[PDB]
C-alpha cells in the first residue's frame, strides 16, 4: 500500500526508484507545501511496486504517489 | 455676563486686514483644490473601471451609509501626499466620523481604485489612527472593507512591528472587548491581510458575487498545492454566508449591504457616557470668517490671540485666569456650542511664569472635568543665562506633567507654529489629544530653518577650530544651504498631514464648527478623573 | 511525575546532528562577533576622546551601577544596524534590565561617543521601547543622560508624531503617576530636548563641572539676543544644585554619581506585585546547547518542537493539552525556573483544529493566571478551497482574539519563521508580548521570497492578459528578480533587530536563561484578570 | 426601516389556518375555565365561612391593595393541580406582580380557605419562587399573611431541607439587607412557622381582633405546661402593637390594613435601577390573535417561527442575524413595547451550526446589555455517526455556557416542545430566566413518549439477549405500554405548571403584553455585566 501525498503540494525529489526494495520508512516521495518539505516515508517495510510522480508533478491531497505491492 | 466679553480691536475694513485675509483665503483655496484632486481616487481612469464592476465608489458608499444630511469629519485626507513614489490618494482609505442611526461613528473604507486598495505603510498608519480616536472617544466602528492586501513591495514597513498591520486586529478585538461594537461590510476582494477585518468583528456583511474573504486568493492558492479555483468558489459571498460562518448578513449589492449595516448600528442599545454641564448654545459675536484677516501674513508678526478666541467661543464671552501674569500664555474659561471648555493659547514667548500659570490652570480644569483646548503658536522658550538659572527648565517641566497627565478630553489646533519644547508643552501630537488639527498658515518643526542650520554649522567650525583650522564662509555656507531648505519643506502642513502628525489641515474659519463636532463625539466616552505624577517644585 | 517527561529521540552523536549544530553555532559566532563590534560605540577614536574628558564610558557606567555581578539583559543591541548611512552603534543608547539594590531595573544611558549621543530616529524608538518594558512590567527607571540633542538632519522623524521624542516625557510623567519612580543621572551635555529627562524625574543627579542641563546651550543662546557665556555658567552642575533646583543631588564624578543613584533606588520601599505559585527550580533533563543540533540547517525541513521544549522546561516535564488534535500546534503546561508557564509552539502548518486547540488553551492559562510562551515556527495557514469554506478564516480569528486579549504576561521567541497570519496568531510584535526574541536562524516576513514574487508577478500578467497580451518570461523574470532578493534581505534577524521588531537576537542555547530572567522581572507588576472580546463561533 | 419588516405568509382565511386556530382556541378556553374553578379557593363552602368572620378574601385583598386598575401578573395558578390528594387551589397561595403606589411589587397572600391556609409542600415552593422573582428583579415585597401552619402530615416535605420552609426567612432577611423592603400585613392567624414572616419584616401591620402572631397558639400552649388562654390575649393585635412591638401599624380591618400598607410603599423613596435604550412603543403589524392559527394543530408539523415573531415585536420589525446559517435556530434583534430585545427562536432540529450561531448571538446581546428572549420548540439535537464525530457535542456546549453565564435579563416561553438537550440550550427552567412561561399547546419532557419507550425496552432485550434469550412481542409490549402514557401525562402544561416548572401557562395571544410587563418590572433591577466561563472551542 502507501500514503500517496499525505497532503497536497509539489514534489521536488522522488528517491526510491520504480522497483527497488525499501527499508523502514524510506522517504519514497518528497512533497513540499507552502515553503516546507513534507517527505512521505514508508510505514510498512517492503518493496516499491510503481511510483507515478516525476519531480514537479504538483498533485493533490489524495493523488496516487507511490505504492508497495 | 456683559463683562466677560471680548470687544474686538480689529478693523475688518482696514487695508492691513484685507491684506492678511487675502493671502490667507488664497491658502485655503490652495487646500480646497488639492482635496478636490484627492477625491479623485485612483483617477477617473481605474475609478470608472470600478463602477464598471457594478461597485459603488468608496466616497459614495459613505454618503449613503450616513444619516440623511449628517455632517462628516474626514481624517487626514492629505494622507500620503507626495510621499510614496506614485500618487496614492488619501492613502487609499477614507475615514471619518459621522452620524449613523443617531450614533456618532467611525467609518473606515478602502479605495479599491487606489493602487488596488492595497495597504501602503501610511495606509496602515491611517487605519490605526482611526481606531485610536475610536477607542479613545468610544465610537463604534464600521469597516467598509474592499482591499487587495498589503503593498507587497513595501512589506517591511507594513507587516512586522507593533505599530504595523495586525495591530489592526489587536485594536479590533480589544475594542470588542471594551464594548465598542465592531462592524464589517465586505464589498470587494479581501485577500489574506484584510481577511481578518471581517472575521474579527461583532457583525459582518458580504455583497454577493462581489465580496470574497479568503486567507489565500487564487494567486497564492495555485502557488500552494497546485489547485486552480475561481474566487467565487474559494471564498465567495455564498460560501461564507451559507457554508462556514465567516459572514452574517447576505447582501444583494453595495446599496443593500450598506442598508444592512445601518440596521446593525440600530440595535446597538447605545448610550453616551461622557457628561458635562453643557448650556444654551449661543453663537460668537464676530463672524468666524473674519479670522482670515486676524492672522498676520507675516509669519513672525505679533498679533493678539484673544481675537481668535472671540471668534470661536460662545457669545464671545471668555473669563481670563491670571489675567496679567506671564501674559505670554492666555488662559481662560468659556463655552463652545454649549460644551464648557478651558483654553490655553499662545501669545508669544514663554517664560517660566507662563508655565506655572498654565500648570495651575490645567489643575483647575482637571478638577472640574472641563475639556482642554490648546491653541499653538509657540516659537520657543525664552532662553538666556538668567532665564536658565531661574528654572525656566523645571517650571516648563511642571507644564508638561500637567499636560501629559490630564485625563479630561484634550484638543489641539495649530494656528501658528509648533517649535521645540513648545509643541510638547501645548499638548502636541505625542500627548494624545483626542484630535489635533493644523491651520494652512501654521508651520511645525524642531526649530527654525536657519535656527538649526545655525547650530549644526556652528559646531562644524568648532570641531575644526580646536582642530587647528577655521571654516571658510565657503563650506559653512554650503553647510547651511541644504538644511535651510529642508526645514522650509518639512515644516509645511501638507508634509505634516501627509504623514499623519495631524488629523488634518482645516479651514481656519471652520474651526469653531469642527471643535463642536469633536467635543460632542468625545462625549460618547466618559470623562475620567485625573492623576498627577510628581511635580518638580 | 516520571510520565510528564519528554524522552528525546535526538542522537547528540549522529552525523545529521553535528551538521545542524554546525551551521547553528556558526550563526551564533556571527552574532557574537558583531555584538562585540557594537560594543565599540563611536569607535576607538572619539571613544578615547571621551575618557579624556574624564567621563566613564557608557557600558562601564552601567557595570558600576549594577549590583555586584548582577546579570544584565540588554535590549536591541543590533539597534539601527546598517540602517542609517553612517554607523550608529546600538543606536547611540544602551538599555537593559539589571539588579540595583535588589530591584530589577530598567536602565537607559546614551553613548556620547556615537555621533554625539544625539537622537537618530531609532534612538528615540529604542528609548521608548524601554519605557514600555518599564511600564508594562513596572520596573523603576534609571536614565543615564549624556546626549547632545536630536539629530537635526533627520528631525522629521524624531520630533513631531505621537511616538517620537517628547513621548519620552509623556511616558515619564505617566509612570511617575503610576508610582514607578523616575530617576535621572546627568553626566554630560543635556541640551534642549533631553533637557526634560532630568527636569521631569522624581529624583535628579548631576556631575559637577561636566553635567549641564539647559533648554538652549550657548550655540543657540548666542543665536538668541546675542549674549555670550560658557556652558557651566549657563546651566552647569552648580547652577542647578545650589540655585534653580532642577537637580537634587550634587555628584563629584561619574563614579560618585552612580553611587548616589544606587542610594535612591535604596529608599524606594519597593515591593514586587506579581504573584504565581512558583515551585523549587529544577534544571532541564538535557544540555541546553544540544539545541544547536535540534534545529535543522535545512530551512524548511520539518522537526519536532517538543525537542526544543524539552531543553527549556524544568526537569523536561511537559503536560500536553489536546495532545493528538490539530497536531500542527503544540500546547502544554510546565515550569521554567520555578515559575509555572503555558506553552504554545508551532509544529507545522495551522489548520482550523490548531487554532481552536490554541484558543481553548489560552482560555485555560488565562483563567489560572499562568504566563504564556509562544514559540513561532509558522509558515502560514493551510490554504485551499475546502480549508477555506471550512472557516479556517474565522477559526484563526478565535485564536487572535484570545491572544490579543490575554492579560497574563506573554512572551515570544522566534525559533523558525514568522510568515503571514502566522506571526499574528502566535503573539507577534503587535500583540504586546512583554518581551519578544529572535534566534539567529529565524526568518520573518509577510510571506516567502518567491511567494510574494509569485503573486506580485502573476497579477502583472493578468492585467496584461485581459489587456489583449501576455508577459513573456522576459519581463516576468525581471519583475520577480528584485522581489526575490528584497525578501531574502528583509527577513534576516539583523534586519529585524536593527529596526526593533524584536528586543534582540539571542543565543538559542541560552533561551531558558533569558526566559526565566524576563519572567521574574515581569513579576514586578501584577498579573491582571483577562477580558475577552467577542469570539466568532 | 421598511425592510426590517416581516411580510406575513399566513392567510387568516385559509381552511388550514382556521383548523389550527380552532383546536388552539379550545385549549385556551380549557385553561380559562380551569383558572375559573381555581379562583374558588377552598370552595364556596368555607369560602363563605370565611367572609363570616368579616375578613375579605385573598383575591379581594389583592385587588383592593392594587393601584386603581393596575394590571396583575399572577404566578403559577395551576399550582398543585391534581397533585396532592384533595384539591388545594393555586396551592393555597396566590402571588403575582402589580403596581402599588407606582412601584411594581411582588405580593404574596394565603387563602385562609384552602385547607386552612396551611403550607403544603408546593405552598412553600411557590412562596419561595415568588421571593426569587423578588430578589432577581428587585421588587419590594408585600406579604398578606393569613395562614394556619405548615401541613403537619406532609412536614417531612416542608420543614428540614435547604429550600423548604424557613428559607422564607432566609430569603426575607437577605432581601432587607440588599435594600428590597419587606412588608407584612397580618389579617388572620399566624402560628409558629408563619410567625416569623411578620416578625422579620421592615414594617408590619395587624388587623385588630382578628390577627394573631404567636409562636405557639393555644392548642400547643395548653399542651405546654397546661395553661388555658384565648388567641387574642396570647398574641392578638392589641398585644403586639401596644405591648411587644412585634407589629408597627394598628389596623381596624382588612380594608384599613391594606391602606396602611399602600402608605408604606409610598414612603419608599424607591427608584428603578435597570437601564435600557427604550424607544417609542409601536404595536405589531398583525393581530396578536392571529397566532391561534399560526401554530399547527399537528404537534410534529413543521411551521415557520418567524411568524410568531412578527406577531410579538414592535411594528413586526426583526433584524435577523446569521440570516441563512444553521437555520434550525432563528436569531435577531427588535423591540417590544419599547424595550429592545434579543430573540433566539427554534425552527427545527439544532445541528452544530445552530449552537455556534446562537452562542455568537448571546455574546452580541450580552455585549450590548440587551435582554434575551427564548422561544422553545426544540425536538432535540441532530444525532448520527458523522454528526457526533463532528462535535455536535462540544458545539452544543458552547451554546449552554453562553446561556448559563449571560447576566442580562433572560425570558423563556415554551411554544412547541421542550425535549432533552434542547431545553437546556434554550434557557430552560435550570438557567434562571427571570420568568419562564408555557403555552397550552406546548409539551415538556426528557424525550418523546415512545422515544423513551424505545431505548428503555431495548436494553431489556439486549441484557436478555447476551443472556441466551430474547424478549418476545409479549413482554416488550408490556414494558413499553406504561411508559408510552406516563410521558404523555407528564408532558402536559397543567402537569408542568402544577409543579412550578413554569411560572404559569398563558394565552399565546397575550404573549406580547405579558412579556412587556415582565421586562419592565425586571428593570427595577440593574442589568449586570456578564463574565463567560471557558468556551470549549
Ligand atoms: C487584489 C487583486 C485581486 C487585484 O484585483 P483587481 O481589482 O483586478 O486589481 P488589479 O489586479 O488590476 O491590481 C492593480 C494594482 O494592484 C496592485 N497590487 C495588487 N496587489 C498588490 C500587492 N499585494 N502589493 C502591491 N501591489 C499590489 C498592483 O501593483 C496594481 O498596480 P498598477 O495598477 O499600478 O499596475 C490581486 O492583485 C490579488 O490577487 N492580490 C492578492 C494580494 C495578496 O496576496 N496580498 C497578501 C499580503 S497581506
Ligand atoms: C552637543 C555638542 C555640545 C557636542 O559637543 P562635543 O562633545 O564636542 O561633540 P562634537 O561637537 O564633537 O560633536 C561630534 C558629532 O556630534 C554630532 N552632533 C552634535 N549635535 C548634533 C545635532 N543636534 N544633530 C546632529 N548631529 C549632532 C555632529 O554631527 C558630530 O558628528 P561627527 O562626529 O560624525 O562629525 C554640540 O554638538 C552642541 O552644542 N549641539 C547642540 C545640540 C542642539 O542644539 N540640539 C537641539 C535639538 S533638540
Ligand atoms: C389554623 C387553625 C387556627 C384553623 O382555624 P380555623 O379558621 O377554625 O380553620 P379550621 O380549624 O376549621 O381548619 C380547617 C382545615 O384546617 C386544616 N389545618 C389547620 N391546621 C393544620 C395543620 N397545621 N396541618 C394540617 N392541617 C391543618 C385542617 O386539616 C382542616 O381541614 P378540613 O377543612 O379538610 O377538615 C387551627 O387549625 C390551628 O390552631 N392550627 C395550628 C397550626 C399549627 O400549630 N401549626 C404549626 C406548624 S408550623
Ligand atoms: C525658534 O526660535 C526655536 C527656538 C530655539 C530655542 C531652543 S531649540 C528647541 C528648544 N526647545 C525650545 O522651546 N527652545 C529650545
Ligand atoms: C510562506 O509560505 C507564506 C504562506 C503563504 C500563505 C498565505 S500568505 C499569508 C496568509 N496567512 C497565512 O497564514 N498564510 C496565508
Amino acid at each position: 500500500g502507501g500514503l500517496s501525498a499525505p497532503m497536497n503540494g509539489s514534489i521536488v525529489r522522488v528517491l526510491v526508484e520504480p522497483g527497488q526494495t525499501v527499508e523502514a520508512g524510506a522517504t519514497l516521495v518528497v512533497l513540499e507545501a507552502m515553503k516546507m518539505e513534507h517527505s512521505i516515508r514508508a510505514p510498512h517495510a517492503g518493496v516499491v511496486k510503481a511510483l507515478y510522480c516525476s519531480e514537479g508533478e504538483l498533485v493533490e491531497e489524495g493523488t496516487p504517489l507511490v505504492e508497495l505491492d | 455676563s456683559h463683562m466677560a466679553i471680548l470687544h474686538t480691536q480689529i478693523n475688518p475694513r482696514s487695508a492691513e486686514f484685507a491684506a492678511n485675509a487675502a493671502t490667507m483665503l488664497e491658502q485655503v483655496n490652495a487646500l480646497r483644490t488639492l482635496l478636490g484632486r484627492i477625491h479623485e481616487g485612483g483617477g477617473s481612469a481605474a475609478q470608472a473601471r470600478h463602477s464598471a464592476r457594478g461597485k459603488l465608489l468608496v466616497r459614495e458608499r459613505i454618503n449613503r451609509l450616513l444619516d440623511p444630511g449628517s455632517p462628516f469629519l474626514e481624517l487626514s485626507a492629505l494622507a500620503a501626499h507626495e510621499v510614496y513614489g506614485e500618487e496614492v490618494a488619501a492613502a487609499g482609505i477614507v475615514a471619518g466620523i459621522g452620524r449613523v442611526e443617531g450614533v456618532e461613528c467611525m467609518i473606515v473604507g478602502n479605495d479599491a481604485t487606489v493602487k488596488g486598495g492595497t495597504y501602503y505603510p501610511l495606509t496602515v498608519k491611517k487605519h490605526l489612527r482611526a481606531q485610536a480616536i475610536a477607542l479613545e472617544n468610544r465610537l463604534p466602528c464600521i469597516y467598509l472593507v474592499d482591499s487587495g492586501g498589503a503593498n507587497l513591495p513595501r512589506q517591511d514597513e507594513v507587516f512586522p512591528d507593533r505599530e504595523h498591520f495586525g495591530r489592526i486586529f489587536f485594536n479590533q478585538a480589544n475594542m470588542s472587548a471594551r464594548g465598542i461594537p465592531q462592524i464589517a461590510v465586505v464589498m470587494g476582494s479581501c485577500t489574506a491581510g484584510g481577511a481578518y477585518v471581517p472575521a474579527m468583528s461583532d457583525e459582518t456583511v458580504m455583497v454577493r458575487e462581489q465580496a470574497t474573504i479568503f486567507l489565500a486568493g487564487p494567486p497564492l492558492v495555485k502557488a500552494a498545492t497546485g489547485e486552480v479555483v475561481s474566487a467565487e468558489e474559494l471564498g465567495g459571498a455564498d460560501v461564507h454566508c451559507k457554508v462556514s460562518g465567516v459572514a452574517d448578513h447576505y447582501a444583494e449589492d453595495d446599496d443593500h449591504a450598506l442598508a444592512i449595516a445601518r440596521r446593525c448600528v440600530a440595535n446597538l442599545n447605545w448610550r453616551k457616557q461622557g457628561q458635562l454641564q453643557c448650556r444654551a448654545p449661543r453663537a460668537p459675536l464676530y463672524p468666524a470668517e473674519e479670522l482670515y484677516g486676524v492672522i498676520p501674513a507675516d509669519s513672525k508678526q505679533p498679533y493678539d490671540v484673544r481675537e481668535v478666541i472671540a471668534r470661536l467661543v460662545d457669545g464671545s464671552e471668555f473669563d481670563e485666569f491670571k489675567a496679567l501674569f506671564g501674559t505670554t500664555l492666555v488662559c481662560g474659561f468659556a463655552h463652545l456650542h454649549g460644551y464648557p471648555i478651558a483654553i490655553l493659547a499662545n501669545n508669544g514667548i514663554l517664560f517660566a511664569e507662563a508655565a506655572q500659570k498654565g500648570a495651575h490652570f490645567i489643575e483647575l480644569a482637571c478638577q472640574r472635568g472641563i475639556p482642554l483646548l490648546f491653541l499653538q503658536n509657540i516659537t520657543g522658550f525664552m532662553v538666556g543665562q538668567k532665564y536658565e538659572a531661574g528654572g525656566i527648565a523645571k517650571h516648563g517641566a511642571k507644564l508638561v506633567t500637567a499636560v501629559a497627565c490630564a485625563r479630561v478630553p484634550k484638543f489641539t489646533v495649530l494656528i501658528g507654529g509648533s517649535f521645540g519644547a513648545g509643541n510638547y508643552g501645548m499638548c502636541g501630537r505625542a500627548y494624545d489629544p483626542r484630535f489635533l488639527w493644523m491651520w494652512p498658515n501654521a508651520r511645525i518643526g524642531v526649530m527654525g530653518g536657519e535656527q538649526a542650520a545655525g547650530v549644526l554649522a556652528q559646531v562644524k567650525r568648532e570641531q575644526a577650530e580646536r582642530a587647528g583650522q577655521q571654516l571658510g564662509v565657503e563650506e559653512e555656507a554650503k553647510i547651511k544651504a541644504p538644511i535651510l531648505e529642508q526645514y522650509e519643506h518639512q515644516g509645511h502642513p501638507y508634509y505634516s498631514s501627509a504623514r499623519l502628525w495631524d488629523d488634518g489641515v482645516i479651514d481656519p474659519a471652520q474651526t469653531r464648527e469642527v471643535l463642536a463636532l469633536a467635543l460632542s463625539a468625545a462625549l460618547n466616552a466618559p470623562i475620567e478623573p485625573t492623576a498627577f505624577g510628581v511635580f518638580r517644585m
